[PDB]
RNA sequence: CACGGACCAAGGAGUCUAACGUCUAUGCGAGUGUUUGGGUGUAAAACCCAUACGCGUAAUGAAAGUGAACGUAGGUUGGGGCCUCGCAAGAGGUGCACAAUCGACCGAUCCUGAUGUCUUCGGAUGGAUUUGAGUAAGAGCAUAGCUGUUGGGACCCGAAAG
RNA sequence: GUCGAAUUUGGGUAUAGGGGCGAAAGACUAAUCGAACCAUCUAGUAGCUGGUUCCUGCCGAAGUUUCCCUCAGGAUAGCAGAAGCUCGUAUCAGUUUUAUGAGGUAAAGCGAAUGAUUAGAGGUUCCGGGGUCGAAAUGACCUUGACCUAUUCUCAAACUUUAAAUAUGUAAGAAGUCCUUGUUACUUAAUUGAACGUGGACAUUUGAAUGAAGAGCUUUUAGUGGGCCAUUUUUGGUAAGCAGAACUGGCGAUGCGGGAUGAACCGAACGUAGAGUUAAGGUGCCGGAAUACACGCUCAUCAGACACCACAAAAGGUGUUAG
RNA sequence: GUGAUUUCUGCCCAGUGCUCUGAAUGUCAAAGUGAAGAAAUUCAACCAAGCGCGGGUAAACGGCGGGAGUAACUAUGACU
RNA sequence: GAAGACAUUGUCAGGUGGGGAGUUUGGCUGGGGCGGCACAUCUGUUAAACGAUAACGCAGAUGUCCUAAGGGGGGCUCAUGGAGAACAGAAAUCUCCAGUAGAACAAAAGGGUAAAAGCCCCCUUGAUUUUGAUUUUCAGUGUGAAUACAAACCAUGAAAGUGUGGCCUAUCGAUCCUUUAGUCCCUCGGAAUUUGAGGCUAGAGGUGCCAGAAAAGUUACCACAGGGAUAACUGGCUUGUGGCAGUCAAGCGUUCAUAGCGACAUUGCUUUUUGAUUCUUCGAUGUCGGCUCUUCCUAUCAUACCGAAGCAGAAUUCGGUAA
RNA sequence: GGUUGCGGCCAUAUCUACCAGAAAGCACCGUUUCCCGUCCGAUCAACUGUAGUUAAGCUGGUAAGAGCCUGACCGAGUAGUGUAGUGGGUGACCAUACGCGAAACUCAGGUGCUGCAAUCU
């Protein structure tokens, strides 16, 4: 009949890379997981414990459990018409940072940085980011550049 | 119209000898296909009386059960004849030919006086269980069988290598030398400490000393029938051998 | 008599009815799941810090 | 499957808190020994008239039981039981499994 | 081209009772409920009353049993209002209800065992990723109404049988 | 048909309902027989069929999840109504940009790993996997075959370097940043870290767009648990108005204008009226509206006429028209 | 149970039934007896019928196949 | 007269007993049966690049085995190929070079791994004890399984470490009842002691229809509630099949593709055959054939008028208008 | 800049072929009493840096090399796809409108980069 197992239909998910095979390298356990730390999942084909469901590849949580080798992960997973919180357990190997959140973190000292800067100046802080606005305008020289005439094509087969 | 054979055991014995037996007798002419199955096989027959031929081929040498169902096809108007597409079901007892069978206390009392505890012997057209301790024999036919239906305690997958020390014939036969002591140790237990089985067998004649013989060992065996639950367990003897080589 | 088995259809127009909203996460969550190591850590501290503000603040 | 007669597991006696050597036996399931409350219970209501009152099971189906372990510490002897998965065969002590033989 | 309906008058189908759930109205309030019964009566009405009983004010344990403040009845985060300042905008103090969190208290389990001791009884004190329908300045009882649940012939009519 | 006998018949008299009687049909037993008649327990039970009594107003479903000797039914979750409570710009959204992850489908690849399928000829200790007999094991017989023994061709839902479109996860700051030093039995060689803090600094551009007939939480119960159709993707099937899925829209509950007619198609959703403009569709007449305007094509001794849609193909023509 | 007469009514006692002037220690309840125990009770021994074994039975129910060989071949409704 | 402490009668016990009573005789399902388990589960695929996703769809597996095939450390490297060696060859043992894993890892398939998770030794019991939190199927209940810690005691290793069973994904079970272990604790309600029985905490005996009933048939003598949710007669949708018509022209017709037969490819029609479906009717459409009787279609057997022939006449064949 | 121990990113670092390498460091190379491991002091152990050498290892250079990694008005706005029509077609499917947008190839270039500590005419 049905077939409903933990690591069903991950053939393709859980293969490990063409040439990445081996041991992980060592910068991955270096890195350094703090309470409130966002993060991604990405499970890693290699290390067996401590490994996500394959719903859980892809989703992004919050740090606010840490101990030996593992770390607290809460995904916010849907069901019904409800959003759950539901934790996880996730060893150093499957999990990695996320650069979106760590971009935020540079452009907050952007921002500090241009207000005091601002005051000492005293007008015109300007902080908040603008869409792409349409462009101006202006003049485009012809000197030393003509235009080219164009045509359609007429059909050819070339087979 | 159609013959399905069934047999229910993992390891089927009795339903190997059938296809090596039809052929001989050569009972399949009439056969236009041939399809297999999970436990058995069918046979495809074309005309109504050629599958009652092989029923009553099967009745003579192999126990079977068998009933039989049908369905429209065509719903004929002038003639009547409404083309009912026939089926035949045939059911193989799952007892095969050396399975170590614990049997009911009112079906062993009516047969023989025999103990509860026996082998088999006389797969054929009905089935023959033999005592290996005091040797004894009792039939049992299919209707009396199916009318309540039991399995078998051990199979043929279970046996184990056993090796003879020497024969001892206490003297009684029936037609082949029955209730020879026989002292015997597993193929294991040689090697290691020494460790030595005696006990009855009908294999008493054609054994000899440092022959292999396979053979059923009790005591390290949890086996889970009620039938064997409602034995006395000081009277059931640790080894039973079944057969040399 | 058979039926139709099963069907998502018409399931993603209930759900959005009510609401999916978010759980909505408030402050201080709770220790259940923490390495008891460090709950144990932790009740002492705030009793510390609440005897020390009281003492020497009021 | 094999286990051996003798095994060092934790003892809780009060007097030893740690592991001590044990011997190993097998479960034996015991006498029914009647008048207990049940059988009680179940023979004043088979007497009489209707017959049969309570269900006769008939549809057995697994093929293995479980295998209980009781341990004996030997300092204190204070029993204690273990259990393991389903086996159809089950011996303990002798043979030594070898791997290369002829 | 599925079933009932020729026409007309009258009859005709979610009712009552017991014990209850949420909600609402009213009295009373750590209490509450006169009406089994007695007193009286313009008499199956009205009026009046003892003492018990009922749920409530303490839970928990399977039981023998024990049985709720280290403290402004605790700290933190918000919090309607009011107070102070301001011409306002705002700032500060206090923060009931409720929502989130770490604690303390009592019972069960588990562990440590002080003075003593009829030498085996007694369990002081301090614990623990455990546990309970608990305490933490009471909120219930009685009546009535809508609806809903269960047993009743239970929305009305209907078997073949026993 | 039979008609002098196992004949026909009156009155008497016996046998009573799981009982009678039967030259045997399950016949007969007061028009009742594979278990009579009457009264009572009795208004016996039903997941089954039919019925269910005044008006207006507001809001308004579901045929799906898990479990059940369950598939005509229930329980639970869903959607829905009512009662409100706390507060009132709180912070949220069937959506986009910006940043950043995750996937192996289309398309590519075979002169990159892997690659079937169609048929199948030999090799008597290069194995045996079985079956049968066996007073045994120098043991026989019967059979799938062991083994492909030089090759010859194929691509891909169950093949992979590379890899879209659509859909999907999180971030876009007050519960925040920075500075200073407090707590502890945790942690460190170490007042090193960890978490939570006191005090001080940073305001209306407080950290993208856009919107917000308020946001958040609780209680309580009705109905439902037979579905269906179309665009598109698909699976078994010769094919279907056939069986089974995926995403959205509708019918069921829904009128109105258009397709002559029609539950789904196109337009558009309804308090009662007046006036203006329109949608899809139409303007010879029935039929309200141009026998308008402009360039061409076709003659049919079965013309042709409007999506869904009520059907026609391969193949021929020195019929005509343009290349 | 067959269904006048004239004629015949073959072979099979094993399966299922029926019966037995047959052999006895396998099965075996209540009461009784024996031991252990403070007693409730626990264990053992003997243990009727029938069952089981052995004999009869088809005008009782009923059933009535196949195989390999035998002076070269052939192999039989024959000998084996 | 005959019999006699036996028979009979009275209670208890075993056997017999369809002569009689009571009841039962699964579910899924292209009608129901037969078979199958899609009835509890696991891998690949269907599956349309997160998750979810159906069919009696396809290729398959499980109710086991293991004191090592579990746990820790150390050393080493595999399949196959090349060249060498008395007996020695296709294949024994030995030797070097090449060797991205083409071998192995208890089993299905898919992942994974090379100073190892493989092969070979060494020591070993963490396959233990206390009990909570979380993930998967999900109602966010159970059962099974799995991860990460805490409080103890150990194993291995020089050590950092790892270890709460098999490298990962399947390998299994409630209430009641019997039984064991632990506390040697609690109760036997007039008060005691010893037996006995009853409790708390934790395992086992099992329900495979696997969220867990104790269960054989027939009805052609049949009964009731209902169902076109579901068959048997016609209708409708479809045309594989059957019928029938075109295109190419193989074979032929001595020597001649098409006077004429026409195998075989390929394009079609129709409902005169049969299947596929189950839309309509089961509170009934009177379900085969013949006799009688009218009308309609043309794919023309005969009649009328023509065309082609391998048509001399005669006799025929092909074909046109024609019902 | 060369070396050595320790690394990080893990083929621009690999593979194949030849050719060089002062100084110092590595590396082969000498032995067997002790420790220990072996059938064998070959590997591992131990001792001497003494007797000997850059021939190997290693490093560097070379190659219209194989591979590998970056770019391209290269292939190409092609393949494919989201949304729309009472658009075409008998069907198969194909155009157009608003959007997104590959791969194989071909061509051009490249052949390790660096952190900490130490050491050398």
């Amino acid at each position: 009949g049905k077939s409903h197992g933990y690591r069903s239909r991950t053939r393709y998910m859980f293969q490990r890379d063409f040439r990445k095979h081996g041991a992980v390298h060592l910068s991955t356990y270096l890195k350094v997981y703090k309470v409130g730390d966002i993060v991604d999942i990405k499970a890693n084909g290699s290390i067996q414990k401590g490994m996500p469901h394959k719903f859980y590849q892809g989703k992004t949580g919050v740090v606010y459990n840490v101990t030996k080798s593992s770390v607290g992960v809460i995904i916010n997973k849907m069901v019904g018409n409800r959003y759950l919180e539901k934790r996880l357990n996730l060893r150093v190997e499957h999990i990695k940072h996320s650069k979106c959140r760590q971009e935020f973190l540079e452009r907050v000292k952007a921002n500090a940085a241009k207000r005091a800067e601002a005051k000492a100046q005293g007008v015109a802080v300007q902080l908040k980011r603008q869409p792409a606005q349409p462009r101006e305008s202006r003049i485009v020289s012809t000197e030393g550049n003509v235009p080219q005439t164009l045509a359609p094509v007429p059909y050819e087969t070339f087979i | 119209a159609t013959v399905q054979i069934r047999q229910k055991v993992p390891h089927k014995r009795t339903f190997l000898f059938l296809e090596q037996l039809i052929l001989k007798h050569n009972a399949h002419v009439d056969t236009i296909s041939i399809s297999e199955a999970k436990d058995g096989l069918d046979f495809f027959y074309a005309q109504k009386n050629h599958a009652v031929k092989m029923i009553d081929f099967l009745n003579a040498v192999v126990p079977i059960k068998h009933k039989k169902s049908e369905e429209l096809i065509s719903q004929d108007t002038h003639t009547g004849a409404s083309t009912y597409k026939f089926s035949y079901s045939v059911e193989i007892v799952p007892i095969c030919k050396d399975d170590l069978v614990v049997l009911p206390k009112k079906l062993a009392k009516s047969m023989g006086n025999i103990s509860q505890f026996v082998l088999c012997s006389k797969i054929s057209n009905t089935v023959q269980f033999m005592d290996p301790t005091t040797l004894q024999t009792a039939d049992l036919s299919p209707s009396v069988y199916w009318r309540a239906p039991f399995n078998a305690l051990a199979d043929v997958t279970q046996l184990v290598e056993f090796i003879v020390l020497d024969v001892d014939s206490t003297g009684i036969s029936r037609g082949n030398r029955v209730l020879a002591d026989i002292t015997v140790a597993r193929t294991s237990d040689l090697g290691v400490n020494d460790q030595v089985y005696y006990v009855r067998s009908h294999l008493g004649g054609i054994c000899h000393a440092g022959d292999s013989v396979m053979g059923y060992f009790i005591a390290n065996s949890n086996y889970n029938s009620d039938l064997f639950d409602g034995l006395n367990i000081d009277y059931v003897p640790d080894v039973v051998l079944v057969k040399k080589l | 008599a058979k039926s139709k088995n099963h069907t998502a259809h018409n399931q993603t127009r209930k759900a959005h009815r009510n609401g999916i909203k978010k759980p909505k996460t408030y402050k201080y969550p709770s220790l259940k799941g923490v390495d008891p190591k460090f709950r144990r850590n932790h009740k002492h501290a705030l009793h510390g810090t609440a005897k020390a503000l009281a003492a020497a603040k009021k | 499957v094999n286990v051996p007669k003798t095994r060092k597991t934790y003892c809780k006696g009060k007097t030893c808190r740690k592991h001590t050597q044990h011997k190993v036996t097998q479960y034996k399931a015991g006498k029914a020994s009647l008048f207990a409350q049940g059988k009680r219970r179940y023979d004043r209501k088979q007497s009489g008239f209707g017959g049969q009152t309570k269900p006769v099971f008939h549809k057995k189906a697994k093929t293995t039981k479980k295998v209980v372990l009781r341990l004996e510490c030997v300092k204190c002897k204070t029993r204690a039981q273990l259990t393991l998965k389903r086996c159809k065969h089950f011996e303990l002590g002798g043979e030594k499994k070898q791997k290369g033989q002829a």
